[PDB]
């Protein structure tokens, strides 16, 4: 409860009674707050037999939020999948490769009691694709390809669906 | 608006918004306070209003929904109009103390100031005013300073009353300076306007509400046109707007001066405490790295002496290439005594040959001298030792240094107009700054329009049928994509992008003198009008629309300006090619 | 003030991107065989006494824009070389005011340069650049995906032998370059407005003084032309214009000198001095027309080679005129040599 | 002479590579689908020590993130030094205090005890000040009559307006009793968003009145106060009652 | 991807009101240059379309005054509110096809002037320009002559940069016979260094009107604090470029000399002193007072106007025409201010350290400067108009050294004298003329004085101290301490001006070591502030204002009392105190008073804070049957007694009845368990 507040209307008169009908709560307040969040709801770190370290999280939480001006709640989501993966080849000589998978979904509805007209108010579907495999030519001369996909996606109508990809080689040389 | 987008004194009653709502915005509140044991309210809150919404019904064929409205008050509607009394609420004895924090007392020198030609701090009367006599020991604006004249000075330092006052600006946390942020408040609800009015007027036959019947005391100093009229308009009531108020705060210094600079370059400050330089060991020590100079002098450390400190800054992002020609002879004489030369040219070079008042360009020379004759003064030191129970053999030392320095500046030549220094206080450049409006898409419908005034229906605008929008012709605004400039979709003929209502205008064409840079749009895009006077438009059930003379029918297109009050935006002209 | 410049379609071209040139006034014509001499002169790469290098440098516009080059020649025989550029003119960093599009303009120009040693004295060689600008990336009505042209370039080098002067035997460098000669560009991709390519005819020469055998100080002198047709300075005000624009590439580069004198010629001087072979102290003055173009420098540099690198650093003291970009920089380029040393006659 | 170990250190990085964008708003044309640039980047962090020749002396950082340093001296065993790139030019004096951070030459000259130093170059710093009294820094401000605070502060109500002059007599002592306990404060929405974490999603139609409350106040006329055109039957207290919905 | 509300400006609302400004451009196949709102054509002969064809294209420019609406449909009044602008296209018969090159609300910043200095008189301010406005009928707008083009570089291309005027454009019934009309913004500039103010007009006769003659316009620069009571017009009777229908009058013509502004600034100051002995009720005060003198100028003062404070700017149009209606087009342009003073500084830096063997380290400084010595970077408006005279004093002893090593003490003793003598070039009233021309402008000796002395700024300050007296090692563990700053001032604002600060601390701090104390703290600091201020009146320099008083005498002290009873005790307590000395009133000064007055005294309260912190950790562990809890405890509590100024302590009712509303009172508290209970059992 961010603010509750003492009623002044709630005092002793012969009044107990507001303008549509009621019966003047002692304790008004206003946005009444429920969170709920699975941060990690499970975690699952993998590492495999040679080297094929593993780490998928599934993320995910509620933000219930009914106001009391207008008696209308709002409901938000998590879903923050996550897959992170990691190899290494071997004296081809050595190449260290990651991925890194994610997907983030959300939505804010909007819920209204009196009837029917939960609506959608937000939202994002990004998921993106970072992915990077790096070799060594010296003690000094090193390479590595990356390559980070990304794609938004339209929750409400305002959006506009991105899609952007990153590529090519980065060398690095170090004295 | 939250608890934490605005304050409110509570025991006064304003509100103190965090955001400027100035862009015709609505404010609406409503609050709930308590005289003492009674409590008020003049809104109608979440909690205690009509609820939002209320359905009458069990299907979505059936329903009724009704939204409610939540009566409340009104600062400031959508309209500005100075008349009207939600103007006054507005609150215009907030003064706010440019980049301020929380200005602790005894930081902060606050002082009004009269400047007709100069600063001076009391008011004079003019050619035989003689201001009202036998005032009374509050008003009496006969030779009082003006932190007195303006009730804003009465308090001792304690914040008792004093005979005439400290003479200082009082500073109460709650009544007169908002603490947390700036915002001297004067304690009146208009003080260059009003508080002036009532303390040089004469008699009766003075008001306030008409400024003709004014003393030619109080003509003079009563600015009523910034309280009774915008910021933007009493730009031309100009010969009262002078009341300016200096002032001093200063920053924490918790740690040490921070001088303003990031990363100094080393050896660079110079810390002259009372206008003798310190040493850079010995009395202060900088970071070097965050500024903060730190006076490690414990006599000169609590004096309240300006201690000012020059930093040379290394940090400029977009500057004038200055040079640095010099040199400086330095002869040894025998030995303790040398002489220096110290020659110097620092010259700007400004970016264009129309050099602007204030973005100026130097060309100064300096040439000095030196001294430095350094010595030991062995009697000196046996007059030391020969005295109580003094003992050290410490040498001692009478240095002796001096300077000349002569300076001579100019302008350099690049920035000459015909052999001259000319600085362009104003180069009509600036001047005619524009706002877009040819966005194809930002346009839409219109509602039909009246034309002569509120009461004619050419165009059928106050009909409340359908018979609305019978004359709507069909105009449809746009602009011709590149598409069919650059890459021809199947269908339109060569000759159909060359018929002077579709051609790919270039700049080349409106401004032939304009250099368009290269690799920029050289294509000026348009918002092209195609209006049908024949074909019906958008909604209209016009039965006939066959008799209709099409020079009766119109095509609208309607936007919404981003920034309201033309007033203090100055907006002037409607161009267009 | 200049009356009458000449609007050399893709400007990027023009401007140095090394250190070892625009440390040295810009001329890298008549300058010993190295990693940076494709934008100046690519025949004396055949010269070059190694077998295959490549460099990075990089000139930061301090107004995060940048211009970076990157090379790489390889000598085939002792008597050929191949070589490719890569020129990129960027605006790092970019933003569209909740994933943002991201959109860098930039100015890209690959190269690919045969360098042939036709006689014993002097090589030459053929290039040819893919140019493509994509400066207006933008949104609604202002379309990107600017398009670029290709362009050759015919390049003389004529090293000599040597002398054995009076004192200091030093040796003869000489060099013309025919630069970018392509079909005229066309940003907004009409037909009917096109702006010309930068055609330059750079010639310039030079001499070393050589003490020690190992010990040298160069001085050299380049002579730049650009050649596009200069624009005519209102019924006639617009049909000369229009005039001026009709006028096709291969037409304009022969026309080229119809001015309206014609000493708008860009010359540069500068001088080596470097030490052992492995430190080098470039000095040099650039010089073009108050007029035609407006910009001119006194360009300091110097140069260092550890084991098989080289760190070349310039700054670029800017003479008289307007504001130049790069007059508070350093042109930070550095190199990189593969074995095969080769004898260099 | 000889021993150049000019031995540079840091690293070097290139990152040639695509980058495909695209959006599908309709409104584009059919021609922005799909910008495909090209990408490079850069990222030099090097930096040169070493000492050639036993009398130069290299020192040099340049970083592809302003202050990239180049310093290049020189000590023969008639000429004393000459540096180029990051002099300095002390020159101590409280009078002709030079720039002590500058590019570009720097000579000396030691003609018996006549040493003649001479500098050439940008300077590259702007000399601001500060004027800190005892804590710190000074710093003055100048405003007008006229350039008070914008529509940012605002009266509750004609009530508290007339009443603020007249509350203050005696300032520390406030001559009321009022006590705003609670406020609400409605501002147009034009930034169609909605939102849980900023405290919460309560947005409701509003109706806004002028005249909602404002009794009467006993100096100012009534056309000042109420802005309904005929006042006529319409307050219902005395003439000085505080601002209530029942005035 | 937006639905199609019907709300344009997404205010959530729709605001169905009817107050408009109509604006009518006309659609003909006429449409010269004058009419509608023309003010270009730009017309193209041979454009070259893709068909390879030819067009024959106009670019009719039209420049609506938004100030002048045709019509006003409903309750409007003025632009303070604008949204929505509606343009819908009537009156056709067949297809229309209109193109906007560019349409833009284009705002000035320059505000025309509204009042006398409202007959139908269309004042119009445009900016004339050289990259539109390069074909205009009328004239052409062509640079004026020495003005070059400001080349530029954007990304690696020259960029010519842009010229433009103004348009100061008269119409409908015209000037009368010196009804003028004005443009206004407003500035800070300082025109003190430099010594012309010069700028070229133009004039030009309106298409379809009648030709102005050669006289009936002028330059009309009032410039200075304001607009009607203290200001500097320039003036200037223009003469027409004379058209006959080249359209592109040479800019030799354009831009002609005789309309070109000169007015060498040094005349400005003698027509100042000329007129301040010329009185504000005089004939010589033409109409307006402006009093003009009666090269090609008129100028005109009203009232003592400055530099530096040349705010307000107005440049316009007025009209000397005996009988006519005057419409004219006036172009402003350059604005420039002519050359400087390249007179130079010079400075006098001479100090002198010295040394006593560790004893005494007496220095001594001094530095004369003259008017116009700064440093390299110092720019034209902030170099040095002051004469000024430092010099300083330090004179650090070492007292202690006097006496034996053994029971030493550290009685530092600075003492540091020292001041300021400044004289301005400028006096500081009437601020742009010079010291010297208005010491030789009078006999009045007596006057003479008060000048000279009203401008000699003055300072001093001396400073005694004694920090960090002690005696090095209920033993003898003090630490005291003494400083006093006086200063005194004498600057043109305040007559005579005085600062003591007279802090006496004096600190204890025992620090106890091995039930009783661990830690003895204690220490007070008496601090005397005192400020006295006498503005002077500037007309005469006799008496001058009452002097204010300000007082801060203050004494203050502090405790600490950390104890450690147990293992399981560690409470501190830290009271403090600050009350006040009130010997120098009822609310009536004493202007008798004296900083070294009772000086230990003890005055009456003004606040007072307790504090105590105790933390106990829970010996629970002695009992061997719960050895498994960490567990603590914290209490801070605190307490804050303030004073509450006499305003409330006695507040008198409007009855006369006099109360006491009292002083407030604080507490606080911070429990506060943090408890373990790691299961061991």
């Amino acid at each position: 409860i961010n603010q509750f507040r003492s009623n002044f209307d709630y005092n002793s008169s012969p009044k107990v009674q507001d303008v549509n009908t009621n019966f003047y709560n002692e304790i008004i307040m206003s946005n009444v707050n429920l969170v709920e969040q699975f941060s990690p709801l499970i975690r699952m770190d993998f590492e495999l037999k040679s080297s094929l370290r593993v780490l998928s999280e599934i993320k995910k939480d509620r933000a219930l939020s009914m106001s009391f001006d207008n008696n209308l709640l709002t409901e938000v989501k998590g879903m923050e999948y996550i897959i992170g993966l990691g190899y290494r080849f071997k004296d081809v000589s050595d190449i260290n490769i990651k991925a890194d998978f994610s997907l983030r979904n959300n939505e804010t509805l909007v819920r209204y009691l009196d009837y029917d007209n939960n609506q959608l108010a937000a939202g994002q579907n990004i998921w993106s694709l970072k992915l990077t495999a790096d070799y060594s030519f010296s003690k000094n001369l090193t390479a590595i390809f990356y390559y980070d996909h990304s794609f938004s996606k339209a929750v409400i109508s305002t959006s506009f669906p991105l899609t952007n990809i990153r590529s090519g080689f980065t060398l690095r040389y170090n004295f | 608006l939250t608890t934490n987008e605005y304050t409110f004194n509570p025991q006064l009653g304003y509100i103190s918004l965090q955001q400027r709502l100035a862009n015709d915005e609505i404010l609406a509140v409503a609050f709930e306070y308590t005289v003492g044991g009674k409590v008020y309210q003049v809104g109608e809150f979440g909690s205690d209003g009509v609820d939002a919404t209320v359905v009458t019904g069990n299907n979505s064929s059936n329903q009724a929904i009704i939204t409610q409205s939540l009566v409340l008050k009104m600062l400031k509607s959508n309209l500005t109009n100075v008349k009207n009394p939600v103007w006054n609420l507005m609150m215009k004895n907030v003064y706010q103390i440019p980049q301020a924090y929380q200005i602790k007392q005894d930081d902060f020198r606050l002082n009004i100031l009269y400047t007709d030609p100069s600063p001076i701090n009391y008011i004079t009367p003019v050619q035989g005013s003689s201001f009202p006599p036998n005032p009374a020991p509050d008003s009496k604006v006969e030779q009082t300073p003006l932190l007195n004249v303006f009730n804003l000075d009465r308090l001792n330092y304690n914040n008792d009353p004093q005979a005439g006052g400290d003479g200082f600006f009082d500073y109460i946390p709650g009544v007169t300076v908002d603490v947390q942020n700036g915002r001297v408040i004067f304690t009146t609800k208009e003080p260059f306007g009003e508080l002036i009015f009532n303390k040089l007027q004469t008699g009766a036959g003075e008001s306030y509400n008409d400024p003709t019947t004014y003393n030619a005391n109080q003509q003079k100093y009563v600015f009523r046109n910034m309280y009774r009229n915008t910021q933007a308009g009493a730009l031309q009531d100009s010969d009262k707007n002078k009341f300016l108020l200096r002032g001093k705060y200063k920053s924490s210094g918790s740690n040490g001066i921070p001088i303003g600079a990031f990363n100094v370059p080393q050896g660079s400050v110079v810390v002259t405490a009372a206008g003798r330089v310190l040493v850079e060991g010995i009395d202060y020590s900088v970071d070097y790295q965050l500024g903060r100079v730190q006076i490690l002098d414990p006599s000169l450390q609590a004096s309240n002496t300006p201690i000012e400190v020059s930093l040379e800054n290394n940090s400029i992002f977009g500057q004038q290439t200055r040079r640095f020609m010099g040199f400086n002879i330095e002869h040894k004489i025998s030995d303790k005594f040398v002489i220096g030369g110290t020659y110097l040219k620092m010259t700007e070079r400004p970016f264009t040959q129309k050099s602007t008042y204030g973005q100026e360009s130097v060309n100064n020379t300096i040439f000095g001298f030196n001294g430095n004759y350094s010595t030991e003064v062995p009697f000196l030191t046996r007059l030391a030792n020969k005295l109580p129970n003094i003992d050290t053999d410490v040498p001692s030392n009478l240095s002796i240094r001096g300077e000349v320095a002569f300076l001579r500046p100019d302008a350099p030549k690049a920035s000459d107009f015909q052999g001259e220094a000319t600085i362009y206080v104003d180069d009509f450049e600036g001047s005619q700054s524009t706002i877009d409006m040819r966005s194809a898409y930002a346009w839409s419908l219109a509602s039909t329009p009246f034309i002569t005034s509120i009461n004619d229906n050419t165009f059928n605008a106050n009909s409340n049928t359908l018979e609305y929008g019978f004359k709507r012709a069909k105009l449809s605004w746009y602009t011709i994509d590149p598409v069919f400039y650059s890459s021809k979709p199947s269908g339109i003929s060569n000759d159909d992008l060359s018929l002077n209502t579709t051609r790919r205008i270039y700049s080349r064409e409106l401004y032939p003198n304009t250099d368009i840079a290269q690799g920029q749009i050289q294509v000026v895009n348009t918002l092209d009008l195609t209006y049908y006077p024949g074909e019906r438009g958008p909604y209209n059930n016009n039965p006939s629309f066959g008799a209709s003379n099409p020079s009766a029918n119109f095509g609208g297109i309607m936007r919404a300006l981003n920034s309201t009050n033309f007033e203090q935006g100055n907006v002037e002209y409607i161009q267009f090619w | 003030d200049i009356e009458r410049p000449i609007t050399t379609g893709v400007p990027f071209l023009l401007v140095a991107a090394d250190a070892r040139a625009a440390g040295l006034g810009d001329q890298g014509v008549a300058t010993s065989s190295d990693v940076f001499s494709q934008q100046w002169n690519p025949a004396k790469y055949a010269f070059a006494e190694d077998a295959q290098g490549l460099s990075i440098s990089y000139t930061p516009y301090l107004t995060d824009i940048s211009l970076g080059q990157v090379t790489y020649y390889n000598k085939i025989n002792d008597r050929s070389a191949f070589a490719g550029s890569f020129r990129y003119f960027g605006f790092g960093g970019i933003e569209l005011r909740e994933p943002t599009r991201e959109v860098n303009p930039n100015e890209f120009a690959l190269d690919g340069s045969y360098s042939l040693k036709l006689s014993e004295t002097f090589s030459m060689a053929v290039a040819a650049r893919y140019i493509r600008s994509n400066l207006k990336v933008a949104t609604e009505e202002i379309d990107a995906s600017a398009a670029g042209s290709f362009a050759v370039d015919v390049a003389g080098f004529y090293q000599s032998e040597e002398i054995a002067y009076s004192d200091f035997n030093g040796r003869w460098r000489a060099g013309f370059n025919i630069q970018n000669l392509g079909p005229k560009i066309s940003y907004d991709h009409d037909d009917l407005s096109a702006n010309f390519l930068p055609a330059n005819l750079r010639v310039g020469g030079g001499f070393d003084f050589i003490f020690d055998d190992y010990n040298k100080l160069g001085v050299s002198l380049e002579l730049t032309k650009l050649l596009v047709p200069t624009p005519p300075g209102s019924q006639a005000d617009e049909a000369n214009y229009k005039k001026y624009k009709d006028i096709g590439w291969v037409s304009g580069i022969f026309k080229s000198f119809g001015d309206a004198e014609l000493k708008e010629i860009t010359y540069s001087a500068a001088a080596e001095y470097m030490y052992q072979d492995a430190f080098a102290m470039r000095l040099g003055y650039y010089h073009e027309s108050p007029m035609k173009g407006a910009k001119q420098f006194f360009s300091l540099g110097a140069g260092f080679k550890y084991s098989m690198i080289k760190v070349d650093v310039s700054y670029l003291f800017s003479a008289s005129k307007v504001k130049n970009p790069l007059e508070n920089t350093l042109r930070f380029s550095l190199t990189f040599n593969f074995g095969d040393k080769y004898e260099t006659y | 002479s000889n021993t150049i170990d000019v031995k540079p250190t840091g690293s070097v990085e290139m990152d040639l590579g695509v980058r495909y964008t695209k959006q599908d708003n309709p409104a584009f044309s059919p021609r922005n689908r799909s910008s495909l640039t090209f990408d490079f980047d850069q990222r030099i962090s090097m930096s040169l020590m070493g000492k050639i020749g036993t009398r130069l002396e290299v020192n040099a950082n340049y970083d592809t993130q302003f202050q990239n340093l180049f310093k290049l001296a020189y000590t023969p065993s008639i000429i004393q030094k000459v540096e180029v790139g990051n002099v300095s030019m002390p020159l101590n004096s409280t009078l002709i205090r030079g720039a002590q951070s500058l590019f570009g030459v720097k000579t000396q000259l030691q003609f018996g005890r006549t040493t003649i130093t001479g500098v050439f170059s940008e300077q590259k710093s702007q000399t601001k000040s500060v004027v800190a009294e005892n804590g710190g820094t000074v710093q003055n401000f100048d405003l007008y009559a006229l350039d008070y605070d914008n529509d940012r502060h605002f009266f509750l109500s004609q009530y508290f307006r007339n009443k603020y002059d007249v509350s203050l007599k005696n300032y520390p002592f406030i001559d009321s009793r009022v006590q705003i306990t609670r406020l609400e404060v409605w501002v147009t929405n034009k930034q169609n968003r909605v939102t849980t974490t900023g405290g919460g999603n309560n947005l409701r139609n509003i109706i806004a009145l002028q005249d909602l409350g404002e009794a009467q106040v006993s100096g100012v006329p009534d056309n000042e106060v109420v802005v309904i055109s005929s006042t006529a039957g319409f307050f219902n207290n005395p003439i000085d009652s505080p601002t209530s919905n029942t005035n | 991807t937006l639905p199609d509300v019907e709300d344009i400006n997404r205010d959530n609302t729709m605001s169905t009101i009817n107050a408009y400004y109509e604006y009518s451009i006309d659609v003909k196949p006429g449409m010269q240059v004058g009419e509608n709102y023309i003010t270009d054509i730009r017309e193209v002969t041979n454009v070259d379309l893709p068909n390879g064809g030819t067009t024959n294209a106009r670019w009719i420019q039209f420049k609506i005054p938004v100030s002048q609406p045709q019509n006003t449909i409903g309750n409007i009044t003025d632009f303070r509110s604008i949204r929505f602008m509606r343009m819908f296209m009537t009156g056709f018969n067949s297809q229309m096809t209109v193109r906007f090159g560019a349409l833009d609300l284009v705002r000035g910043e320059w505000r025309r002037y509204t009042g006398t200095l409202d007959d139908g008189v269309e004042f119009d301010v445009a900016a004339v320009n050289i990259q539109e406005n390069g074909t205009k009928c009328p004239v052409n707008y062509v640079m004026p002559p020495g003005v070059q083009r400001e080349q530029l570089y954007n990304n690696n291309t020259v960029i010519n940069q842009n010229e433009q005027a103004l348009a100061v454009r008269i119409g409908g019934a015209g000037l009368q016979y010196q009804d003028s009309r004005a443009v206004f913004k407003n500035v800070s500039v300082d025109m003190r260094q430099y010594k012309k103010l010069k700028m070229f007009l133009h004039a030009e006769s309106l298409p379809n009107q009648p030709t102005l003659e050669d006289d009936e316009m002028v330059g009309f620069i009032r410039f200075g604090n304001d607009f009607t009571q203290n200001f500097y017009q320039v003036e200037i009777p223009l003469k027409v470029t004379k058209t006959g229908g080249s359209c592109s009058i040479s800019p030799d013509l354009v831009w002609m000399d005789d309309n070109s502004i000169d007015l060498a600034l040094d005349l400005l100051t003698r027509m100042k002193i000329k007129a301040m002995s010329i009185d504000i009720n005089s004939s010589k005060r033409d109409v307006n007072g402006i009093y003009y003198p009666d090269g090609k100028l008129t100028l005109g003062i009203k009232g003592n106007p400055n530099f530096g404070l040349v705010r307000n700017l107005m440049v316009g149009v007025k009209s000397r025409a005996d009988h006519k209606d005057i419409k004219g087009e006036v172009w402003f342009n350059e604005l420039r201010l002519a050359d400087l003073e390249n007179k130079g500084g010079m400075a006098a830096i001479l100090n002198v350290d010295t040394n006593m063997a560790d004893f005494a380290t007496v220095s001594a400084t001094g530095r004369k400067s003259t008017i116009g010595f700064g440093s390299l970077e110092q720019g034209a408006n902030e170099r040095d108009r002051e004469d000024v005279q430092q010099y300083n004093i330090v004179t650090n002893l070492n007292l202690g050294k006097l006496l034996p090593k053994k029971w030493g003490i550290n009685l530092p003793f600075n003492y540091a004298i020292g001041e300021e003598v400044i004289t301005p070039e400028y006096d500081p009233f009437n601020q742009d003329i010079k010291l010297d021309q208005l010491i030789r402008e009078t006999t009045d000796q007596a006057e003479k004085d008060n000048i000279r002395t009203r401008a000699i700024d003055y300072t001093k300050r001396k400073s005694i101290n004694f920090i960090g007296v002690r005696k090095d090692r209920d033993i003898e563990n003090f630490t005291f301490s003494q400083s006093y700053n006086q200063v005194e001032r004498h600057d043109y604002e305040v007559a005579d001006y005085e600062d003591e600060q007279s802090n006496s601390a004096v600190n204890y701090a025992y620090t106890f070591q091995p039930y009783l104390p661990s830690n003895i703290s204690f220490n007070t600091n008496i601090l005397r502030q005192s400020n006295r201020q006498q503005f002077r009146e500037v007309e005469v320099e006799g008496i001058g204002l009452d002097p204010l008083y300000r007082r801060n005498f203050a004494f203050n002290y502090q405790y600490g009392f950390g104890f450690n009873l147990t293992k399981s005790l560690k409470l501190n307590y830290s009271a403090t105190s600050n009350n006040i000395v009130r010997n120098f009133l009822d609310n009536s000064p004493k202007e008798d008073f004296n900083i070294w007055d009772d000086y230990l005294d003890i005055g009456t309260p003004n606040q007072h804070a307790q504090q105590l912190v105790l933390n106990y950790d829970i010996p629970i562990n002695k009992i061997p049957i719960f050895g498994f809890v960490k567990a603590s405890y914290s209490y801070t509590a605190d307490y804050m007694w303030q004073r509450s100024s006499t305003a409330f302590s006695e507040y008198e009712d409007p009855n006369g009845t006099v109360y006491d509303l009292g002083n407030t009172i604080q507490n606080s508290n911070s429990n506060t368990l943090t408890t373990t209970l790691n299961m061991n059992t």
